[PDB]
């Protein structure tokens, strides 16, 4: 989650995040969780 | 106050703009006397052709400015031949208020390619010391907010040459009687029961949905009557009182339906003005369940600025136990603000 | 904290370096001034590619550094041309924690195989003391901060800065359509034969005649074949179209007979409006047919106005044909006439 959460620009780029997107909600969740509870806030 | 026949209201226009910048470890400004480190260009919405930019000497300009941080407001293009305005500056502190600010008193002229502001701007050690508490993490932050004068207009009004007047539109006011009085009407519909009586050609006149209801299979055989059974009256009735009078008066009091039942019947101004009080009802409690109706019913403008608020406030947004509804009923809403989170947060 | 239009975040970003450096059994350093102690090279990740190493001088570089031990830091490979850095360094006691930390406040420019660094870094008589506890069981550990910065970047975002716009109300323009669409048409206007088509409720609604003669119980028998008249068919068209759209594009080319059409279907925004397109229309000639025409269509705001006119420029009036058949026709507008010029504008002999 980490990793991605570094790569976010290329993670959605790839197909296997559109699989794991349409397959598995609640790991898109926590990576969400993780991007947002584990930062912010960033300015505007 | 004497009336004169003849006036006229000189306006010359002004525009503003508003403007944060933000710096990080200014402890690392990396070079001595003589650098500069710039901005970006920035523009307002209108007329966004008016770009200005600006420019920071950490140390300072001049053997006079040594321990003076240099500020100045830069014009880089402008599709216009000259430009005045009139600048102010300001520093914002630890706790979020406004300290040092200082401001210009002459409408300076701009050129392309010309600067002008404060070599002596603020003290460097001033700066530098922690007692004032203006360097918070140690970076600093700037309140830049300009004021550009333009052409003058003059309207000229003549008054007095005719007494008579019009009285402007009554047409809303006898479109409202054509509800309450009812005057007449030739289809009578059916909500949940209850009976409501509406004319048949000015439904059609604005009514995408009805249009092609009416004409095909509904007028040749069960003309007089037909069934909405979906949408509770309490709010169709506040619905149909708009497409006779051209607008809503109760809407904030049942917008959280009044929406549902706009793109339902794909009235376009409608959906617009009960978007906008959804807009203006954005909380950080009920940001999942504005987000839910701005997916089901076809929002755009609504959807995004719920999505760009739930970014900005995604601390406590899921904390709220409707996010996790909203996480469990709609992933794909969920996807939808992972992406525009790693598009605002592209940098890292 | 106020709200402002456009943010910009210029940041530049830090990459932090830790390393510690032990060498056993240092005190048989083996040589007086001259030699150096290289460690080995390292790197974070941070490209894989920045390589730091360790110089050090256990007696010293020369005279001024006898009683020193000198500490330097070196880079030996990097991409770039140009990498600058600020360090930091650090000794550690017996217990372990940190010990001497002295500072460069500068952000040197460090290139390939250039050195920087303290050569009076720490006194040798202070280190090789036993008391001080520098030298725990004759073992030197160190501690590095290396803290590179590179070239900054801009986000500059600007937030969201608008509120939704609605539409103008179209109320007017969008039955004006139905005017020429004329769907779901209820009753078909007949005058001179020729044929328009209306509805009946939105036409009672805006006209005293017709919310008569809609009511007074002749909808079976008058609303299929309705008949009118009395007003020309290019007058009618721009009445009704000021009924249903709520007003009138060409009226100035038209202004005279539509105020008798105004003050027929007791029209009263249509008649003001005439009366409005009348008054700037007075030439020298012709107020006498216009007081006519508002005496006969009871326009008192345009009557009052043609008064005012003909007592101000009456000494070219009478001189018109048009005064004359107003005395001949109308004998009793003299009296209003004569009487607005008797009691106001000129006697004060």
């Amino acid at each position: 989650v980490d990793f991605i959460n570094y790569h976010a620009s290329d993670v959605l780029e790839t197909s296997g995040w559109k699989s794991m997107v349409v397959s598995h909600p609640h790991l898109v969740a926590e990576a969400y969780r993780s991007l947002a509870s584990a930062q912010c806030p960033f300015l505007g | 106050g004497p009336v004169a026949e003849s006036w006229c209201y000189t306006q010359i226009k002004v525009v503003k703009f508003s403007y944060m910048w933000t710096i990080n470890n200014f402890s690392f400004c990396r070079e001595e006397m003589g650098e500069v480190i710039k901005s970006s260009t920035f523009s307002s919405g209108a007329n966004d052709k008016l770009k200005w930019c600006l420019r920071v000497n950490p140390k300072g300009l001049d053997e006079e400015s040594k321990d003076y941080l240099s500020l100045y407001l830069l014009l880089v293009s402008c599709p216009k031949s000259e430009v005045r305005a009139k600048f102010k500056f300001s520093i914002l502190n630890a706790k979020g208020e406004e300290t040092k600010a200082m401001e210009s008193q002459r409408a300076y002229r701009f050129v392309q390619g010309k600067d002008w502001g404060f070599k002596k701007f603020i003290r460097r050690d001033f700066l530098l010391d922690e007692a004032n508490g203006l360097l918070p993490d140690d970076k600093l932050t700037l309140f830049c907010e300009v004021s550009v004068v333009q052409d003058s207009v003059n309207i000229s009004g003549q008054n007095t040459m005719n007494m008579v007047k019009v009285p402007e539109c009554r047409l809303a006011d006898e479109l409202g009687g054509l509800w309450e009085n009812s005057r007449f009407t030739d289809c009578c519909l059916c909500v949940a029961g209850q009976e409501f009586q509406a004319h048949k050609a000015i439904l059609a006149a604005r009514s995408p949905v009805f249009s092609a209801m009416f004409e095909h299979e509904m007028e040749e055989s069960k003309k007089n009557r037909v069934e909405i059974n979906d949408v509770e009256p309490e709010v169709f009735k506040e619905m149909m009182c708009f497409i006779y009078t051209g607008k809503a008066p109760n809407l904030d009091k049942m917008a959280d339906d009044l929406l549902a039942a706009a793109d339902k019947y794909a009235l376009e101004r409608l959906k617009v003005m009960c978007e906008d009080a959804l807009c203006s009802n954005l909380s950080v409690e009920n940001a999942a369940e504005i987000l839910i109706l701005a997916d089901l019913h076809s929002a755009d403008q609504l959807k995004t600025q719920a999505v760009d608020f739930i970014n900005y406030h995604a601390s406590d947004v899921l904390e709220t136990s409707g996010w996790k509804s909203m996480v469990v009923s709609h992933p794909h809403l969920v996807a939808e603000a992972y992406r525009s989170l790693a598009s605002a947060q592209c940098p890292f």
